[PDB]
RNA sequence: CUGAAACUUAAAGGAAUUGACGGAAGGGCACCACCAGGAGUGGAGCCUGCGGCUUAAUUUGACGGGGAAACUCA
């Protein structure tokens, strides 16, 4: 698993020779000792033997000899590493973790920045290893995509937090001081949140967006205030989005809205009087 | 025969990284400079 | 290191002898006393 | 572009004839400094190397042969330094004598001359305790052209077969301490001393590069001139020598100090002080202004933790909502549950021995200390800071410190040192007012109160030695050091230890530490001298722009010798971006242990001394780092882990590093 | 067409022999894989194990016969 209290260990040398190693490993399949001696470009071999011991006894370079073949092996705990130094060198992480909420590609731990405001993060690990490079590789790629789905829906006035970096598949997020309906029991003004939440599915099928898995446990509520009790309500459901052009929209609309009168006629009590929000009305809209 | 004229710190890495402790050298007979190696001392204190 | 200058000729373990007499140790060194050592001829041996 | 060449033979021939062409015009263009009819000055300093010779009976030996017995007659009655003009090689001689009661006097001596003649004994052996120092020191401090000689050797057995055994013992001896020369020459012999006599007079001395930089002259007459009550004028008239003297450019004048110039007067024009002169203070009032943008100003009394914020933590916030609870006797438990709110040669040999204990648990335990259950580190620990890495962390020179000297902000600080010298040398060649080999009237601004120092000047020496820019201006500077053989006594780092560099001497305390050379040029402290390798010593002193070798002493009047010298260096480099910090290192030992967490005893013995010191990482002497996990007892005790699995014979270590400056500088007289 | 030199470098190259690697291909052959289902878990309360938090200690590894007020207790 991940550990993040071991990359402390290592000096300024010794992840120069990781970086070295994250850039013979993406030209070749399995980059051996003197693509490290050669492209770190650093003097000794001394020192390149022993930054790839301190790796090796972290766990994070993995020594493989197949007949005459010296070679090298990253794990996910070093790429981790690494993406974490660069985003050090965009100085925004600084203390990190506590594991809250444990998904299947995406685990969210707690971190914190120099100023010591609350934070959380993304990583993405796609496979858990039989490291090759295509789990990482569409890791990264994901990663990246929903930086940039992350960015769109945070700049046209959602009600979904401000994204920082996409620091290769390792994403920083904004925490929020938020409560799902499994631990919240009663809210005062019940229809002026069901408003808006069908404005929240109406304005994101005017984008285009269709969320599918919008079940109780998506919806994550802010409380501002304790006296006046402000409220924003978080959405999380960026890898089971939907295009506007695809063919089975229809029934992930119906089960949306189906989803949340059953949920608002279980917990809280509260029945629609307006009409659902059909799919042809959006479908112009957009 | 040779006047000394500055201390050369080369670094040189691969394959071996020579800490390089030697010394930019004028000759006298013809006018023009080579580098010069000093051996066997850790610390060069001699030739000043 | 310095020498006193008290090296006029005119007017600690034990040494070790020279020209012929160590060429006489060598040969009861080497063929005189031979030192069977593991079916081979081994010189400078340590303990074993 | 252009096409081969193809030399020919008399192209050739043209090339071997303007190359000896103009360097037969240089050689004796260098060669006409020694016009020995009116301009030439050579300075012969005749030394002995045992207390039973008299300098007198070698410069008999050396001038029967030049048999002129009138000179003579006019050196016996009482003169010490004489003018000597020889017809049989036309050549003119100035011959120093010096006095054998003071070891800094022969060092003026031959500092200074063109010629260092050591006298020796065919009968007995020379000192160890004394001429053997006399080699060592002035082969340490520079020396020109030498001539090593015997006058004893009659006194011998008068069978010459012996005496060129005792010849050959004195070469032996001679060749182990210069061997440029292989001969030691014979005043006995007619036909020799002709020989050296020859040598002395015509040979080209060799230039010893931090003299010859700055133009020195030797004085023959001292005189002085009233100009005020309290200050005049003294009159030198000698022969400069060297690179020159300008009007502007402050002189140093040996066992005396710096001076500042008023007229200069050549006879073989007149020159005099303009405004543009060198101001006899020894802090520039401009450095006052070059250091005017202060940026480090951190306090360490509102610092919840260590100076590691940096590279360890966030700043924890700790609102503390103190209420109180009265029943009658309560615990601070219950109290805690009631009120929860959620929003004189005896002390020689005393320091002696002391020192010397400090530096043998300084070779075995380097730089530890150790803590009682009483005393807090609390308030011992607040300067310090607890680094990871020496070599990779970001130091200033710019922070301040309430253990500052005031007179740091007014320091003369160089950014390259390489380029200021090589600029400083081509302007004192540039306008030089006066070439060397020129009978020079050299007038000096001078106090009343220090004229009955002065002494004859042809039976003491006056040594006059020009400055450069900025000389008597300080700064920190730089030293190497190296410790003289059989020298096992101790020197710590805030010890007085009289520098001679050049011909001035300063009284210092100097920083001792290593020259490995650092990226973020910060340096290890060190308590005292390493006695294996060339350590390093900077420290606040005047700077020198000649790069001259630097011997290092305090004086000791137990010996006849009244001085202990220590060892020897040469001047470095003139830096304030060097910066020296040391390292403070708490034991501890490892307790038990486990697979994952090791827990340490008697490393502190309170919890909040974990809680401070949370952030800083631990490593072992094996070589191992690590890191603590939780503060486990109230006495101290806390868990902790590690990179691998240690057994009982390892030991916990930590770094703690605050900043050390030198100190200042005060000359030495005597 | 003729045709260098300074300098730099301990290999450059020819034939031939094996094959880790394949995300080339083709077979098997599996409810720790799938289809056909069934029971479910993940939704609710509670017990236990790990992590986290707190502690003076929550001893402690990755089920440790590690069931549990003295003991086991480290």
């Amino acid at each position: 698993k991940l550990d993040t209290s071991h990359m402390r260990y290592l000096t300024t040398d010794d992840f120069r020779v990781l970086q070295a190693v994250e850039q013979g490993s993406r030209s070749h399949e399995v980059v051996p000792t003197p693509l490290i001696h050669q492209i770190s470009g650093m003097r000794s071999q001394s020192g390149t033997n022993r930054a790839i011991s301190d790796l090796a006894k972290l766990s994070l370079i993995s020594k493989m000899r197949n007949v005459k073949y010296d070679g090298y092996r990253l794990t996910y705990n070093g790429i981790d590493y690494l993406a974490l130094k660069t985003m050090l060198n965009r100085d925004t992480v600084y203390s990190v973790g506590n594991t809250i909420g444990v998904g299947k590609e995406s685990d969210i731990y707690k971190v914190s920045d120099k100023n010591g405001n609350p934070r959380v993060m993304k990583i993405h690990r796609l496979g858990r290893s039989n490291q090759g490079a295509n789990w990482m590789h569409l890791s990264r790629l994901a990663a990246n995509k929903e930086y940039q789905f992350m960015s769109m829906l945070y700049s046209k006035g959602f009600k979904v937090p401000e994204p920082f970096d996409n620091s290769r598949h390792i994403v920083v997020m904004e925490l929020i001081e938020g409560y799902p309906m499994r631990r919240l029991r009663k809210h005062k003004n019940i229809p002026k949140l069901y408003s808006d939440l069908m404005c929240f599915i109406v304005d994101l099928a005017n984008s285009g967006l269709i969320h599918c898995d919008f079940n109780e446990f998506n919806i994550m509520i802010k409380d501002k205030l304790e006296d006046e009790n402000d409220c924003g309500f978080v959405v999380i459901d960026f890898p089971q989005c939907i295009s506007i052009q695809h063919q089975d929209a229809d029934y992930y609309f119906q089960r949306d809205v189906d989803c949340i009168r059953r949920f608002f006629k279980k917990k809280l009590k509260y029945e629609p009087k307006p009409d659902s929000s059909m799919l042809d009305t959006e479908g112009f809209g957009d | 025969k040779g006047i000394v004229l500055e201390k050369l710190g080369i670094e040189s890495k691969q394959p071996n990284s020579a800490i390089r402790k030697c010394v930019r050298v004028q000759l006298i007979k013809n006018g023009k400079k080579v580098t010069a190696f000093v051996p066997n001392d850790g610390c060069l204190n001699f030739v000043d | 290191m310095a020498k006193v200058h008290g090296s006029l000729a005119r007017a600690e373990k034990p040494k070790k002898p020279k020209g012929r007499a160590y060429k006489r140790l060598l040969y009861t060194r080497r063929f005189v006393n031979v030192t069977l050592v593991n079916g081979k001829r081994r010189m400078n041996p340590g303990p074993s | 572009g252009k096409p081969d060449k193809q030399v020919s033979k008399l192209q050739r021939k043209n090339k071997a004839k303007q190359l000896r062409a103009q360097r037969i015009l240089d050689s004796i263009e260098n060669r006409k400094l020694f016009e020995g009819k009116n301009g030439a000055a050579k300075i012969i300093t005749i030394v002995p190397l045992v207390n039973d010779l008299d300098p007198l009976d070698i410069l008999y030996k050396l001038l029967k042969c030049a048999d002129d017995e009138g000179i003579m007659v006019q050196e016996v009655d009482s003169k010490r330094i004489f003018n000597v003009h020889i017809k049989k090689f036309k050549s003119n001689l100035k011959i120093i004598i010096p006095d054998m009661t003071n070891f800094l006097n022969i060092l003026d001596c031959a500092k200074v001359a063109d010629f260092v003649v050591f006298g020796l004994s065919g009968v007995q052996e020379v000192d160890e305790e004394f001429g053997e120092q006399i080699i060592r020191a002035l082969e340490l401090q520079g020396i020109a052209s030498y001539i090593g000689v015997i006058s004893n050797l009659s006194a011998v057995h008068e069978k010459e077969k012996f005496q060129l055994d005792v010849k050959q013992s004195l070469e032996s001896y001679f060749k182990h301490f210069f061997p440029s020369e292989e001969r030691v020459y014979n005043l006995e012999k007619n036909s020799d001393a002709l020989n050296v006599l020859r040598t002395l007079c015509q040979r080209l001395p060799r230039s010893i590069n931090w003299r010859d930089n700055r133009g020195y002259v030797v004085a023959d007459f001292v005189d002085f001139v009233e100009t005020s009550p309290d200050s005049g004028d003294l009159v030198i008239e000698g022969t400069v020598r060297g690179i020159g003297f300008n009007a502007n450019r402050l002189v140093h004048i040996p066992d005396f100090g710096d001076f500042q110039l008023n007229k200069i007067e050549k006879i073989s024009t007149v020159f005099e002080s303009n405004m543009n002169r060198d101001t006899l203070d020894e802090y520039a009032p401009e450095g006052t202004e070059d250091w005017s943008d202060y940026d480090e100003d951190f306090e360490y009394d509102g610092l919840t933790t260590a100076r590691y914020d940096d590279h360890g933590f966030l700043p924890g916030r700790e609102q503390t909502s103190k209420k109180a609870a009265v029943p009658k006797g309560t615990s601070d438990y219950q109290a805690k549950w009631y009120l929860d709110d959620v929003i004189s040669p005896e002390e020689e040999e005393r320091q002696l021995r002391e020192f010397r204990d400090m530096e043998k648990e300084d070779r075995e335990f380097p730089d530890e200390i150790e803590l009682e259950p009483s005393e807090s580190a609390i308030e011992r620990l607040k300067r310090y800071r607890g680094l990871k890495n020496l070599y990779n962390c970001d130091w200033q020179v710019d922070e301040k410190d309430p253990s500052s000297p005031a007179e740091w902000k007014r320091l003369l600080r160089i950014g390259n040192y390489k380029n200021t010298k090589n600029r400083i040398i081509k302007e004192t060649k540039n306008e030089a007012q006066a070439i060397a080999g020129d009978r020079i009237r050299m007038f000096i601004r001078f106090p009343k109160f220090l004229l009955e120092k002065i002494q004859d000047p042809k039976q003491l020496l006056f040594a006059v030695y020009g400055l450069l820019l900025h000389e008597h201006k300080n700064a920190v500077v730089n030293f190497s050091l190296q410790r003289w053989e059989q020298y096992d006594k101790p020197v710590p780092s805030q010890e007085p230890i009289v520098v001679q560099y050049g011909v001035r001497r300063y009284t210092i305390q100097p920083l001792f530490s290593q020259g490995s050379n650092s990226p973020n040029n910060v340096h290890k402290y060190e308590r005292f001298l390493h006695p294996d390798t060339v350590s390093v010593a900077t420290c606040i002193a005047p700077v020198d722009f000649t790069q001259s070798p630097a011997i290092f002493f305090k004086p000791s009047p137990t010996d006849a010798k009244n001085i202990e010298l220590i060892g020897h260096g040469t001047f470095l480099n003139a830096d304030h971006s060097r910066i020296l910090a040391k390292r403070a290192i708490l034991t501890g030992h490892p307790f038990r242990f486990h697979k994952t967490v090791v827990t340490v005893r008697y490393m502190f013995f309170r919890p909040e001394d974990v809680e401070w010191f949370k952030s800083i990482p631990l490593f072992t002497k094996s070589g191992r780092s690590g890191f603590i996990k939780e503060s486990l007892g109230t006495h101290g005790y806390f868990k902790a882990t590690f990179d691998g699995k240690l057994s009982a014979q390892d030991v916990v270590a930590m770094s703690l590093y605050k900043r050390m400056w030198p100190m200042p500088s005060l000359p030495w007289n005597g």
